Parts: structure tokens; C-alpha cells; sequence
């Protein structure tokens, strides 16, 4: 969101008093809105690259890498908890069998 | 690839066409072979052409002459005045008008937030072409401080620092800086001082700018046909 | 990344542009504003697409990095060479590591060498040695009877032969094959289970398949390499890898699969008799070798399957096929496997 | 080793800094890597910098630009007048004032036991700097007989023997000896006669001495930065 900063210095950055319908300010604010929205989306994208904070599609990618597939109507929180539990399954003892049952 | 196309003229012959283009009548048989014509090559009117439309051509029909033509090496004298106007317009480029409202940024030349886009009155963005384009670009370069523009250290001018004393020396500095800024443009063939004066605070000067001639712009644009870009990355 | 598309981005830009000013009202094709906004939105679309792709790539890379589960490189081919002498050796002979073996068959010019020192006992007439292809990848998978030259030059040597087709050379591990081994890792985190034993046995890259045969208080791990053999070094390595995974207190034993060695002799008729030659014979032989050496543990051999595999090479050119050594399908038990013996083809 | 250090300016960007120093915006990623900055490189104010003080920089924070800077090859025009004064003061050296009480050793120039140390009024030894230093050294050389100073045969002057007759010849001898004594100083670029006269007993003359210019002294001192001595062993 450095679009106004790196813009050509002579162009106006502010809607001109002489005309409320200044098309230059309209175009500039439009482009600035898209720049800031893309920056927002890029900042929020970090949550998809972590198992802790991943959501639907990327969480399904993680579960496909771990081997665990989403059930019918299975939300993200319970699904990630199920993946984490599936990785940490004790096996080979009475307590493990009792928990599995 | 490009080839010449000839319109059959009244009571023309293939021998005359061959002499006219190839400079020898001997190529008339090649012209027949390439165009696939039957013996009455150039019929009098379309009633005869109805007998065999495929293999005959009438008056006003277009023939193809397979000679490799090229738009460069063409005598500018043939080119129509409108065609020359369009060619120089292409050469000097089309750009979005920003130097509208001359009075405002003439009242505040050294400051920022001085110029802005505008509309052409037809709900589309305004555009300056040819001489108007050159005016816009030269004004913008002169007005831009040097090194302020991103990705372009050398674009601009040092006039914002030349607000010095009232002596001939600063006048000469201003003149030299202005000549440097004008010479920086590739399209400006040369620039030179006309007259200047000092009225205490106020300095006044005027310059003469010779843009590239019609012939050079025509040659440049017709050469560009080989690439098909028809655009300016100077 | 929300996976926006070009049309919505352009519509949003044009709507805001109209809302900021009533002067701009020409957004038709060919207009300057529409072209500029189109280019901007296209670049935004490409940025979003590439960001999605890079995030997918990053997820695979973080899976690889976190567990240090490095992807399997190409394996160099290896197999067994037999040697015969003129007469039973009077003495302990020697063959050093790096002794080269080559083949005069120009169709398979690859080279092989010993990685181990060998000796023979007095009054022995032949010896077996294991040789590795110098070059990695599929190139070292020569057929049986290829290697016939020894570069040691020693006079006491009568003849040299690889009795079986090499099959252990392979390229880089495929995407799905890598993905399946990682699932086995995840399952085998619980050490003492049957799948964990199978993973520990498969932890050695040389091992091809494993069948864990289970009894009360006893475990038998049938394992084999990509040729169907199980060398003592490989058995020891499997054992050492299983120490961490096998259950404590239960007996465990490692043994080689029940390998079956199918020789084939095929009489094939050809419609276009000009095509007869050495190329067609060698191509058919190659197809048969590839079919048999792709059989997995417990795959039965079905003669009609082999017939269709041979005939699909060219259904017009090939007329009829007949086998001079096979007459009935071969049943393979769970711990068994089939591998190609001598493959021969007669063109008529 | 020396490097440039940049203070973040209002609403500055890394691309602008890279263009300004490296002459190309492409080095902005190198600038980030060297300074270890997180994505919002130049925050608006210190409230944002509180969120991550280590990895973010706000306005008024100093960045490091690893370009090998050197104090020589710097345009003297940038240097401040006070900085130039201090540089020429260093160039011409600082020394303990001995030529105090000008009247006394002017009344007895040829004799010994004529000059002495003095105090600066602040209980420290008196010191003469710059032009005062040059005055002291030139007076002392002229007054010192040649060969009298230990460890320095050639330092001094032969004026004590030039108390000859009243004719132009002895005047010329005096002038030549004075020019030799002044030229002996390395800092004296040249010296030349202005005017002289004879009034029977008394001789009178005056000279013009051009010390090394500000530019030369600045270049010498800024070159000395490479060694760090900042002292004079001429």
C-alpha cells in the first residue's frame, strides 16, 4: 500500500477542492483500493501456510499429506485436532487398545 | 510478407502491367500463371465474366503481383498529407493528457500535486497527440525535479535549485540546465537560446526546439512496419 | 488467497471508478481506461494464481523439511555374475574390489564392478560375485546373458555369465510413491504394530516388498530386493532397522521370499514376413521381461494375460503366438513372487 | 572501514533510498537483507514499531547502507564552513605559543633568550593555531640563525651576517636569503618581493606569502583519514 508514495510526484494525491467529481482522484482511489485489498489478502495468506491456522482447502491439503481425510460436515478445528491426534497415537499396549475401542 | 495489388484499368493489358511493374513485358505469362487466368484475361465487362468467373477478371477486379514490396524505401512525395500527419502522430506518440489546466501548474511549477488526468468530454480519458504530446512531455520533464521520479534517476531538471541571485551567472546556469533537459529528450534534435532578460526578482527566457523532421519520422515509422510494434520505448 | 477472477476484479474497479466521478462513462472495448484496468486486474489474477501455487509448493516443502523425510534419489543397478574356471583352483585366488566387468553386446555397453574383495577356496570350479553398475538409473538393467567379459585378464577364467536379468536400477522416486511412503511413516509412529514392522523392513531403500507373516508369539518377515533375492548384508540391515520397531519379547525372523524363476520360449508368427529380424525378437523378449519382472508378491501368472500383452505389441503384424514351455497358469502364494528366467523367442 | 548511515525520512521508501545511493532501485532487497527488516520496513510512527522493535524501523531511525565510503574524493562544496576552518586548522597544525610579546623579540631579533612560553589565561599552556601557527613558525625560522639549532643544520636564516653596507647589492642579498628561508617551509607555496627601500642605517622591506589553499589542505587532511595520524612531521 505504497501506491501513492511511489506514484509520480506531480500527480495529485488529494481530491481537488475546485471539483467534487474529480476523475483523477476517483481513478487513484480505485487503484489504491485494489492495492490495499491485495496487501490485506497477502497478509492474511500466512494463516494458510501453517497447520495451526489453516482453513478448509489448505487444511484438506495438509490432511491429504498426513493421510487423514475430512468427514461429512467436519469443521476445521475438530479436523486439525483429529490429524494431530492421529499423528500422536500410542500403539502396542492395553491402554492404547482401550482408547481405540 | 507484403505484395502489390493492382486494379484492372479500362482497356488495360497484361503486357502493359508487366512493363509498368516488372519493367519488362516478358513477365506477363508469369502474371497469368500466378493469377490463374484464362485466355481473355481482362474482359470488357462483367457480362463476359459471368461465363467463367473463376478464370476471368473484368474491369475493377484486383490482381496480385508477387513482387516483395516494403513500405520503407518509398518516396515520401507519393504519401498523402493526411497519411503524413498520421505517420508523424504515430512517431511522436499518444499519451494521456495530464498538462490540462495550464494556469494552475504554471502558478505552482516547483511544487507537487500540480497536474492531473482529465476527460475528453466523451466519457473517455483525455489524450494528447503529436505536438500536444511533445508539449506535455517537455513540460513534464522540465517541471520534474531530477532524481525524484522512481526507476529513473536522470529524468527531470535541476531548476528547483537554480533560484539564485540576480546576475548573468545564474542566468547562464539556468540556460545550460534548460538546454541539458531539452537535449535529454531523444526526439529533440537540438535546442538553443533565443533571448533572456532580468527584471529584478523575475527572470524571463525563451527557447527554440526543433523536433525531428517529417521525413525522419516517416522513415522511422515505415521501418517499424517490419516489426509491427508501432510503439515508443525511448 | 480467495481465488478471485478477472471479471469480478475488473467489475469492481469499473464500479468504483464510476462511483468516484460521473464524467467517466465510456468503458467500451478499445477504450484506454478499460485496457488499463484490464491489464491491472489481469496482473492481480496472475499474482493470486501464482501465490496459490507457491503456497501448495510451500506446504510440500515444509512437510519435507519438518520430518527430514528426504525424497529418494536414483538407485544404481546391481546383480550377480557367475564365473567358471578351466580346472578346480589349486590355490586361494583373489579378485579385488573395482575389478571391472563389461559386455561385448553393443546394445548394452554399460560397465560393472565389484565393491567388495573376493577369494575362492582350493578345489572349487566356479564362483558367484555381486557387481554394481558404474552408471546410475535404468541403464544398468541389462538382460540375462549380457555380461560376458572380465577386465582382470586372469588366465584361469573359462567363462563369465549373469544368469538373470538385472532389475534394480531405477530413476528418481515418483510423486505418488513418495506420498505413499510418508503415509507409512505416519502409521509407523506407533512402533509395535504390524504396519510399523512393515515400514521398518521397508525403511531400507533396497527392499522392494515385504510380507509380514504372523503367528502366536512368532513373526516371520518375508522380504526381497527388486530382483527377488535377499542378501545376508541386506538381511542384517533389515534386522538392525527392525530393532527399533519390532515388539519386545516376541521372536522375529527374516527370510527371503519364495521366488519362482519362469523361463519362457515363445513361437510367434508374423503376417509381414519382411519385418523378421533381430530387432523384433529383442523387442518381444524385452516386453516379456518387463511383464514378468513387474509382477508383485502373490501375483499369479496367467497365460492369457501374457498372450494379450504380447499380441498388443502389434495386433496386425503379429499373427499367432505359442509357448513351448508353458501350458497352465502358475499359482503364487502370499510369500511368493515370479521373476523372468531365460526369455527366448522364435520368429516364423 | 567506513559506511554511509541514512536517517529514515518522512514517508520514505526503500526503493527511493536504493535509487538515491546505489543509483538503481534493485538493491532495495539487499538493503532489507543487510538491515534485517520485516515487511512494513518504514512504519509511520513509533506506535507501530512497538509491535516489533527488532525487525521494524520508524521515522528518525538510522539505517546502514554497506557502500564503502571514503572521506577523500568528496566535493568540498558540501563541506560546511566551520568544517573547512577545522580542516585547515588541522592542516596547518597546533603548537605552543612562543612568539608572545612581539615587541620584545622585535627589539632584539638577532639575540638569543628572546622568546618564551606563555599561558592561555585558563591555567593551560598557550597555543597558536592555523594562521597564528604559520606566523609563529615563519617568525621563528627567520629569526633562527642557520646551523645553530641542534639536529637541524639547514633550519634557520643567514640574516645575522647580512648586516652589511647600504647599497642595492646587500638589499638583493637580504631579499634572496629571505626568499630562500621562506621557500624552505614546505607549506609556503611561493614568496616574492613587494617593495623595499633604504634609509641610511635602516633597511625596510615587505614580502607576500601564499600558503597552501583551502582545497589542498582539505584534500591532505581527508587523505590522512586513511592513516589516522592527523599530525605533521614535515
Amino acid at each position: 500500500a505504497n501506491f501513492l508514495k511511489n506514484l509520480h510526484p506531480l500527480l495529485r494525491r488529494d481530491r481537488n477542492k475546485k471539483d467534487n467529481q474529480d476523475p483523477n482522484f476517483a481513478l487513484i482511489d480505485a487503484l489504491n483500493e485494489e492495492m490495499n485489498q491485495v496487501e490485506k489478502d497477502a497478509i492474511e495468506s500466512k494463516l494458510q501456510s501453517s497447520l495451526k491456522t489453516s482453513t478448509s482447502e489448505y487444511l484438506d491439503k495438509f490432511g491429504d499429506w498426513f493421510g487423514v481425510y475430512r468427514k461429512t460436515d467436519e469443521k476445521d478445528d475438530v479436523y486439525r485436532a483429529r490429524i494431530i491426534k492421529y499423528l500422536l497415537l500410542k500403539r502396542g499396549t492395553n491402554n492404547a487398545i482401550i482408547d481405540a475401542i | 510478407m507484403r505484395f502489390k495489388k493492382h486494379v484492372v484499368q479500362h482497356e488495360e493489358t497484361m503486357q502493359a502491367i508487366a512493363q509498368r511493374y516488372y519493367g519488362d513485358v516478358s513477365y506477363w505469362i508469369d502474371l497469368v500463371e500466378h493469377n490463374n487466368l484464362k485466355y481473355p484475361y481482362l474482359v470488357e465487362t462483367d457480362e463476359e465474366k459471368m461465363k467463367d468467373p473463376e478464370r476471368l477478371a473484368s474491369t475493377g477486379d484486383t490482381l496480385i503481383i508477387p513482387i516483395e514490396s516494403d513500405l520503407t524505401d518509398v518516396s515520401a512525395k507519393e504519401i498523402n498529407s493526411r497519411d503524413k500527419d498520421v505517420l508523424v502522430e504515430l512517431a511522436l506518440g499518444r499519451d494521456l493528457n495530464i498538462t490540462a489546466d495550464e494556469k494552475y501548474f504554471n502558478e505552482h511549477g516547483t511544487s507537487d500535486n500540480i497536474l492531473a488526468f482529465s476527460t475528453n468530454g466523451n466519457g473517455d480519458l483525455d489524450t494528447v497527440k503529436g505536438i500536444d504530446n511533445m508539449k506535455q512531455q517537455l513540460q513534464a520533464r522540465l517541471l520534474t525535479p531530477r532524481g525524484s521520479l522512481m526507476l529513473h534517476p536522470n529524468y527531470g531538471s535541476d531548476l528547483h535549485n537554480l533560484f539564485g541571485l540576480n546576475i548573468p551567472e545564474q542566468a547562464t546556469l539556468i540556460e545550460m540546465e534548460v538546454l541539458r533537459t531539452l537535449t535529454s529528450d531523444n526526439r529533440v534534435k537540438s535546442a538553443n537560446l533565443i533571448d533572456w532578460k532580468i527584471q529584478g526578482n523575475v527572470y524571463s527566457g525563451q527557447f527554440s526546439v526543433e523536433i525531428k523532421s517529417v521525413e525522419e519520422s516517416i522513415n522511422f515509422v515505415l521501418g517499424q512496419d517490419e516489426e509491427g510494434i508501432f510503439a515508443l520505448f525511448e | 488467497m480467495k481465488t478471485r477472477k478477472l471479471t469480478n476484479i475488473l467489475s469492481k474497479l469499473i464500479d468504483k471508478t464510476m462511483a468516484g466521478t460521473s464524467k467517466i462513462t465510456d468503458f467500451t472495448p478499445g477504450s484506454a481506461s478499460r485496457s488499463l484496468l484490464e491489464a491491472v486486474s489481469l496482473e492481480i489474477e496472475q499474482f493470486y494464481i501464482l501465490t496459490k501455487e507457491n503456497i501448495d509448493w510451500g506446504i510440500q516443502e515444509g512437510i519435507i523439511e519438518a520430518f527430514d523425510f528426504q525424497k529418494r534419489q536414483s538407485k544404481r543397478a546391481y546383480g550377480d555374475v557367475t564365473i567358471q574356471f578351466y580346472q578346480p583352483l589349486d590355490m586361494r585366488m583373489y579378485i579385488p574390489a573395482g575389478t571391472t566387468f563389461t559386455s561385448t553386446r553393443q546394445e548394452y555397453p554399460q560397465q560393472f564392478e565389484t565393491l567388495v574383495d573376493y577369494y575362492a577356496e582350493p578345489d572349487s570350479t566356479e564362483i558367484v560375485v555381486e557387481v554394481y553398475c558404474k552408471e546410475t538409473g535404468v541403464a544398468g538393467n541389462v538382460p540375462e546373458g549380457t555380461i560376458n567379459t572380465i577386465a582382470s585378464g586372469s588366465s584361469l577364467i573359462r567363462s563369465v555369465n549373469n544368469e538373470y536379468s538385472f532389475n534394480t536400477g531405477t530413476k528418481e522416486e515418483s510423486q505418488e510413491d513418495f506420498k505413499r511412503r510418508f503415509h507409512s511413516f505416519v502409521e509407523s509412529r506407533g512402533r509395535a504394530t504390524n504396519k510399523s514392522v512393515r515400514y521398518g523392513a521397508l525403511q531400507i531403500p533396497d527392499v522392494e516388498g515385504v510380507y509380514v507373516y504372523e503367528e502366536t508369539g512368532h513373526i516371520t518377515v518375508f522380504a526381497h530386493d527388486r530382483n527377488g533375492n535377499l542378501s545376508d548384508t541386506l538381511k542384517e540391515d533389515i534386522i538392525d532397522a527392525l530393532q527399533d520397531y519390532r515388539p519386545s519379547g516376541i521372536m522375529l525372523d527374516v527370510t527371503g521370499v519364495e521366488k519362482e524363476e519362469v523361463n519362457v520360449s515363445a513361437t510367434v508368427t508374423i503376417s509381414n514376413k519382411s519385418r523378421i529380424g533381430d530387432t523384433l525378437q529383442k523387442h518381444i523378449e524385452s516386453v516379456i521381461r518387463s511383464y514378468l519382472n513387474n509382477l508383485k508378491t502373490s501375483d499369479d501368472l496367467i497365460i492369457t494375460d501374457l498372450i494379450q500383452a504380447i499380441m498388443n505389441i502389434d495386433d496386425v503384424l503379429i499373427y499367432d503366438v505359442s509357448f513351448d514351455n508353458l501350458d497352465e497358469n502358475i499359482i503364487v502364494p502370499p510369500q511368493g513372487i515370479i521373476r523372468a528366467g531365460e526369455i527366448k523367442v522364435e520368429l516364423k
